[PDB]
């Protein structure tokens, strides 16, 4: 009976194609439908492909407009580009101009970093005394900053880095002052040391004073201070030979989201000493999507977690395992991994031993070399790795899932303007916030004479050239927002496949039904 | 010569 | 007839589930058929639900393109950031270290501005001379820019303020010469006092010299003619006291759309005196679309309608608006609402009687301390208001329907370079240009004698770093043009209900009338 | 037997009116049915006339994605803004200082380009002696730059520009010290003379030391050198006269992608000497679609294919082309046409007779003001060519299909600290890099003497401020890809078209076999 | 002690 | 006047 069924099945369904074929009386009628129904079946099955391949795609679907949600203002964080102290390395000057034998030096001070640097030093001064001529690089590199953050304890540095006190002359946020020692949190950085990030206070303080519409603060950052040698000498420990930054003036800053690790080496903006700084901000956000349209992480693969989340962070961890990989050490321009921390610094020297003190033995030259190569072996690493797509995509770093973005437009003024405003800026630093009466005290009364001498009255023109002013502020109060979304849902694949199927051959699943219990019929033949 |  | 119309709806219908229900034979298959039925029911309410989220979400489709079609070239705001002509300046200074009696000084001049300017002085000359190691800051803060220009006619001022001819050396755009008074607008602004717009004029002129593709201007910006006095004393009216861009030097530089108002305060960048300043502009142009998919205004809510929209002045006037609601009074930083005029500035000081001139009584002390303390509220309202999402809502703020905005490229150069090339420019500005001789006239003459005496020929090497350039020009020529359009319409919604409704359950509106039928039957049953 | 096959249809179709309407046995039902059947065919071509606008207005979708997949670095290319030499300047000085008659010195140097410029000056002599006073800004617009580029061999004057050897100091670039005569590529700018591209390469070398994250190089930029005359003198070829690049100090630098032509004239930015300059890079990538979405080209059409396509040499040579076309000749300003070369530049001067040496006759006079008739034609052009949107259209300039751009972050600090960093700069420059010693050669002992002389250890503070380091290095590992795509796609077409023919009349291609095999049997009756 |  |  299955042309009986198949004839019952005619008479009661809703395909189209189907019982035109099985009613059909002329054979070339029914060739004709059968005909019709593959060149449907065939038309659906390619549109179906099309829509199939764009759905498992997975694309996605990009917005981008401005909205009125605001972001906190940013951390600011500023690294005078001189690492030292200024009176710090006048007394190293002139102690090296009274006795250039470092070892003598050892114990002519009662500074801990004083005692610390003629001690580190003291160890290669042989050395550079019979070979300068021949291996001038070597030493130009061993006497670089980065092996003094490598080999020193960072809190005998901070006693000699530069202090807030004497950085920061003042600070303005949101109409008030800034209190200095609630307000930024010092950091060491191995080629800036002392570093200071600046954590916005809203107002509650009765000091109503300022831009009100951003941060602006004064900064003491020239070197016009320091003594001017009739002849060149070696002070190791400030120039960082052929760095792109090394030997400069000015102020680093970095403007990036709040609870966030900045990274001054290679991020952020200069200013010179002597000009006023604006930076305009126009604040950015990004929202991203997952694995199937795309990648984003909200944590880093390589951290503890406490950070918010930054792609610069990971990729530099990245690098930093690459290279203790393959070198056998980490790089102090990088962080140390939170994973092993009794892994070694490639600049570490603490196996030179003491006789290399007296003596430009033989074995001293080889571990001054063996020195050199450790550091050339991380360079050579930090180089190569980052074109490596390999190695890079195998740490899985992928951009924040929900990121915080600035652009900053960048312009300069000579601050201290010539004449009488100059004066006036004088006399608010020097007469009102009485910069200098800071040093008057009994650990720091040398800076304090220094000070006295330099900026007095008559000098004022030259002397406030060392000043920079930084003037940061948000220039749109709107956020541009960038948003991923998925373009093609699953509800939109239904909708087309509906349309596809109802254009071409005209099934519903109800139809779909109806051949289902026809299979039934069939297997109850 | 370059002294310290 | 229940069922007899039933059946005969069951004969002649063209829903796929409906005929099978009623004409089943099997109570087991009108069991399946009614399953089936509600699922196919079921799963079409399911996506409708979805399909019509999205639709009433108003989603909006942003694209992102450059355009051939051009923007005129943008207005170039330029303010100098000394408010008033160094000459006046000179005899400012010169008249106190003759006399340091401000009020001796009102009648030893025929100059308007420095009558009214002794005038004001003279009213806390006792309590400065009686005070001044008491409240500095208070002295500090009612001797700055925005007193004299919120208490003297702007009518006044303009004439001790810096002035076009004396200002603006040469200018050039689309290869022929500014004419000055025809292309440049003098506004006024409270803290940089006048202030220039230029409006491009395109070729119609014969004078074919200068930049090409852009604007270029020569400006003199520096300070160096001023008196460098032996010690610091107090000149009111010039230095802004701590605010971010107090005492400085330069060119404050605004590119914004033609017909608006510049607020160099807040925008603009900054250019050093002895710098040629580069500003490469990429045009942007957004569009945006309503209230249904976002917001955006085509009219300022608080403006009288004459400028072309920015939301940068909606905001202000909204700080305005609640600064007056709070305080009682206006501040001279921001625009005056054109609603009220009769409101005051904050800063007004005629409340001070003329006895104030003479003695350091009580009662001038404390309408002085009044005074701070309206400043010190306006500044309070002012550092606050902007962080409360609540008021800056209910002022309507939104952004432009159709706004063109810039994005420029910022590099300086030492302009003035040393030797033969700025001995050329040197003649270009004094030999041909004859800058000097603008102010030979009997009106101006001791300007003539001071700038004869600063720019001569041997001091050239010095004196020319008291000149900038502005270099402004079209960076790329395409606009990048971001345009909001509706995302989901209604079509496509109408599309993909039919689309579901196909694929479930295969119901046309023909379909519908079929069950609209068959209800007004069942009324006539 | 129409009313009889019209039966048999309905009695055997999917259409769900027709058959209702056939059927039909109340004259109001056949109205109301054919009502219905109207109404859902006119609203299927209402949503069918939006459907096939939206679809043949051929919508653009834009996605911005930031991609992990890197760029190589970018060709940077640095142009001195001093066009010549410093020895060749001052021997052009001096040689005027003991005879300002340009004819006599002729002979008085066996220096190629000094025979050649004093053969070009003394042509003008006579003019320049009998009407400086009545036509200065011709003689000012005629001893420009660009008529000795146009009129002097560029083979010459790459003899007597800036030097490759005496500009770039020291170069660094991943890690290692670059090879000045591999690396960098000369190539002339009819207003810079000699510049200097830069192309990236990577670690194969030994030379372990510098940047790893990018580019950075030392630059001798400034004209401290240069001897400081008593008076104003003459010094044609090297003043471009009132253009808004002329007499300025430092580098030009542009980053440019890497196998393209560089326009250092309007693009680029600019460096002052004694400042460090730090150049983010923000690497984007732009994709286009072809000419029914958008407009975009992978070659230049004036090209001959060369070059990596960019729009601007498009626009360019368009310029080039109509300023060709009315004043018949060239502008140096712009790329000479790859068509024809017999073109003259409109700066030629080779019809000035030998006479004009000797004498200032009329003919001479004449000369000399139809050259200046020609540089204002090419300027008027130059000026209005680009507002015509005609012009501009015809030449059928679109941005490329592919297109690699970079956004710039920009910043300086004070290279050179004063004091003891200072120092170790200058015992890096001139101690272990020996910059002087380069010139210890026969044919350049002059210049070796004036460096010797002007760089000596006690004038380091002031002579170091005429280099300039550049830090060149990206910013953001990952590009910012913006990609158009096909908005509306023909399977999306169908898909509605399907979605809308279910919803309304519920037709399917099948049932359209219905109609056709319909009209096929009316054709048999 | 300032003076103006 | 001006000299070369
Ligand atoms: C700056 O802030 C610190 C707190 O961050 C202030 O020190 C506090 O002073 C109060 C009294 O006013 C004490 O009760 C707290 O114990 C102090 N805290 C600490 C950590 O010292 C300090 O007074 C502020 N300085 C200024 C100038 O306002
Ligand atoms: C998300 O990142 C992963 C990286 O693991 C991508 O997968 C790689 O894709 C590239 C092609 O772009 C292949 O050559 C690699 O072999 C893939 N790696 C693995 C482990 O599968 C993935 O394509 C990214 N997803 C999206 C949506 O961008
Ligand atoms: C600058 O433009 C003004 C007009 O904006 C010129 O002044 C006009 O000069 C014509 C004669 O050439 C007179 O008929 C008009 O009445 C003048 N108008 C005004 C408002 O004064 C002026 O000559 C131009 N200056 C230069 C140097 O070209
Ligand atoms: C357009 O702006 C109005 C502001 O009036 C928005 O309405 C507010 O939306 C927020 C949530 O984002 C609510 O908390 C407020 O209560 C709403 N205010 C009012 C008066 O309704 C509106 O959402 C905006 N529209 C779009 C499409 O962005
Ligand atoms: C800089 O590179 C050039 C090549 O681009 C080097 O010159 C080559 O030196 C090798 C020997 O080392 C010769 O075999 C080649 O014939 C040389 N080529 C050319 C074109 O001269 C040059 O030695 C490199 N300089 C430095 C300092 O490394
Ligand atoms: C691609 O460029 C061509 C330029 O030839 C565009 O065609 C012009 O379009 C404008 C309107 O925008 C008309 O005024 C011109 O008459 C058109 N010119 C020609 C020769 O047809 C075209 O519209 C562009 N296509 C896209 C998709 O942007
Ligand atoms: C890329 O990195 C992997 C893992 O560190 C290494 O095996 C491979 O050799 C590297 N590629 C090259 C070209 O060295
Ligand atoms: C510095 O401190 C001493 C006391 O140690 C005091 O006598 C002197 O006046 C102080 N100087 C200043 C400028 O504060
Ligand atoms: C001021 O200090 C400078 C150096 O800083 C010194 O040369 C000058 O003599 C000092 N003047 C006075 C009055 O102390
Ligand atoms: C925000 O502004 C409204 C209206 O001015 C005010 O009532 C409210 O108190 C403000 N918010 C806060 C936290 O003060
Ligand atoms: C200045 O004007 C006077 C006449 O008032 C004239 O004699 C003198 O030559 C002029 N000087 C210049 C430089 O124009
Ligand atoms: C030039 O002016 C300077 C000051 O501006 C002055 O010291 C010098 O003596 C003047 N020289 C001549 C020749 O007038
Ligand atoms: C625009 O250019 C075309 C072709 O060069 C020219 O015919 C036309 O006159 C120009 N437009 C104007 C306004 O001159
Ligand atoms: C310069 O070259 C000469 C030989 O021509 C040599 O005697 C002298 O030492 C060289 N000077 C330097 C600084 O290299
Ligand atoms: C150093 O050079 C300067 C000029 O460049 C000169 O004045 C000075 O006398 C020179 N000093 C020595 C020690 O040669």
């Amino acid at each position: 009976a299955i042309r009986d069924v198949m004839t019952k099945f005619a008479e009661q369904t809703t395909m189209h194609g189907v019982p035109k074929v099985i009613n059909a009386k002329s054979s070339m009628g029914r060739l004709f439908w059968s005909l019709v129904c593959l060149a449907a079946g065939a038309m659906f099955c390619l549109q179906m492909s099309e829509v199939l391949q764009r759905y498992f795609s997975y694309p996605k679907k990009v917005t981008v407009e401005v909205v009125p949600t605001p972001v906190p203002f940013p951390s600011i964080s500023i690294c005078n580009m001189r690492n030292l102290d200024v009176h710090i390395l006048n007394t190293l000057n002139r102690m090296f101009i009274e006795d250039d034998r470092p070892f003598s030096n050892i114990n002519k001070s009662e500074h801990e970093f004083i005692r610390a640097y003629m001690k580190k030093v003291a160890k290669y001064a042989p050395l550079f005394w019979n070979y300068q001529d021949e291996y001038p690089e070597v030493f130009q590199e061993i006497f670089s900053r980065t092996t003094f953050s490598a080999n020193i304890d960072p809190e005998v540095i901070a006693l000699a880095a530069v202090q807030l006190e004497g950085f920061v002359v003042n600070c303005h946020y949101a109409g008030h002052r800034c209190n200095k020692t609630r307000d930024f949190y010092r950091f060491f950085d191995p080629y800036y040391f002392n570093c200071f990030t600046y954590k916005a206070h809203e107002p509650t303080d009765n000091l109503s004073e300022g831009i009100e519409n951003g941060w602006s603060s004064i900064l003491l950052s020239g070197s016009g201070m320091l003594d001017k040698n009739d002849e060149i000498r070696m002070l190791p420990g400030l120039h960082e030979w052929r760095s792109a930054v090394s030997a400069s003036e000015g102020v680093r800053v970095v403007i990036h989201p709040p609870s966030t690790t900045p990274y001054p080496f290679t991020e952020g903006y200069d200013v010179p000493p002597g000009f006023s700084a604006s930076f305009g901000i126009h604040p950015r956000r990004n929202i991203r999507i997952g694995p199937p349209h795309g990648n984003c992480s909200d944590k880093n693969p390589f951290g503890d977690g406490t950070e918010r989340y930054r792609l610069m962070a990971c990729q530099k961890m990245c690098m930093q395992h690459y290279i203790v990989e393959t070198c056998g050490c980490a790089d102090v321009g990088l962080p140390k991994l939170p994973l092993q921390a009794n892994i070694s610094w490639c600049r570490d020297d603490d196996n030179f031993p003491d006789e290399c003190m007296f003596t430009a033995s033989e074995e001293c030259l080889q571990l001054l070399m063996q020195l050199h190569n450790r550091i050339k072996c991380a360079r050579s690493i930090k180089s190569k790795i980052t074109k490596n797509t390999t190695a890079m995509e195998a740490c899985n770093c992928f951009p924040p899932c929900d990121e915080v973005s600035y652009d900053v437009s960048y312009s300069l003024s000579k601050w201290p303007s010539a004449g009488y405003e100059g004066d006036a800026a004088y006399f608010d630093v020097f007469g009102i916030e009485k910069f200098n009466e800071r040093f008057n005290k009994t650990g720091t009364q040398g800076k304090y004479e220094l000070f006295t001498k330099y900026f007095n009255v008559s000098n004022r023109e030259e002397s406030m050239k060392d000043f920079a002013r930084l003037n940061v502020y948000i220039a749109d109060s709107n956020v541009v927002k960038t948003q991923e979304s998925e373009d093609y849902t699953r509800n939109q694949l239904v909708s087309d496949i509906g349309g596809q199927l109802g254009l071409w051959v005209g099934i519903s699943l109800i139809t779909l039904a109806e051949v289902l219990e026809l299979i039934i019929d069939l297997f109850r033949l | 010569f370059m002294r310290f």
